């Protein structure tokens, strides 16, 4: 069978056994291509103990093409868009196909340690990022307390 | 209902809309782009030192009739 399948049960394997800390994910029973994923506010960043959800969705220009990603938690971070996708350049214009779901869901998890204000997907949160620091935690804070809920 | 405004960005260049008091912020942006070509998400709007955000009407900022709304542009702002 495919290419893009047996690189994504390579993926899953890597994910049942050694997943990086604080990240989760796996694909539906019945459905290879699209996984859920989950990934804790880091500790030290207003994130901290948030329960974010994401969904990766693949197909079969996979590993030649990343796959869509968006979270499916309510986000405020300067790099998510409103529609929950994600502006980090390997999903988008520098993917090459060494990564996999493991480094993709640790490359954003890093934005909650250092977001980047200098590419802004949500303008609101890059404003408040650099001129409100009080207001943007609240609102960090607010967007904790929904993810558990 | 409706009220001619003032566009303005930090090099002079100004624009003029006609708008209404219950118009979006977003609605705004798009007649902005659509008359000077740049993307919304390009764009800060200020008036009385509030940046705008979408989803808020114009009546909201109290905007009034004739007001100048300071435009500053984010480059690449992607």
């Amino acid at each position: 069978s495919t290419p893009a399948r047996r690189r994504l049960m390579r993926d899953f394997k890597r994910m049942k056994e050694d997943a990086p800390p604080g990240v989760s994910a796996s694909p539906l029973p019945d459905n290879v291509m699209v996984w859920n994923a989950m990934i804790i506010g880091p500790a030290d960043t207003p994130y901290e103990d948030g329960t974010f959800r994401l969904l990766l969705e693949f197909d079969e220009e996979y590993p030649n093409k990343p796959p869509h990603v968006k979270f499916l938690s309510e986000m405020f971070h300067p790099n998510v868009y409103a529609n929950g996708e994600i502006k980090l350049d390997i999903l988008q214009n520098r993917w090459t196909p060494t990564y996999d779901v493991a480094s993709i869901l640790t490359s954003i998890q890093s934005l909650f340690n250092d977001p980047n204000p200098a590419s802004p997907a949500n303008v609101e949160a890059a404003t408040l990022f650099k001129d409100h620091k009080s207001q943007y935690v609240k609102r960090v804070k607010e967007t904790v307390e929904k993810s558990w809920e | 209902i409706q009220m001619q405004i003032f566009v303005k960005t930090l090099t002079g260049k100004t624009i003029t809309l006609e708008v209404e008091p219950s118009d979006t912020i977003e609605n705004v942006k798009a007649k902005i782009q659509d008359k000077e070509g740049i993307p919304p998400d390009q764009q800060r709007l200020i008036f009385a030192g509030k940046q705008l955000e979408d989803g808020r009407t114009l009546s909201d900022y109290n905007i009034q009739k004739e007001s100048t709304l300071h435009l500053v542009l984010r480059l690449r702002g992607g």
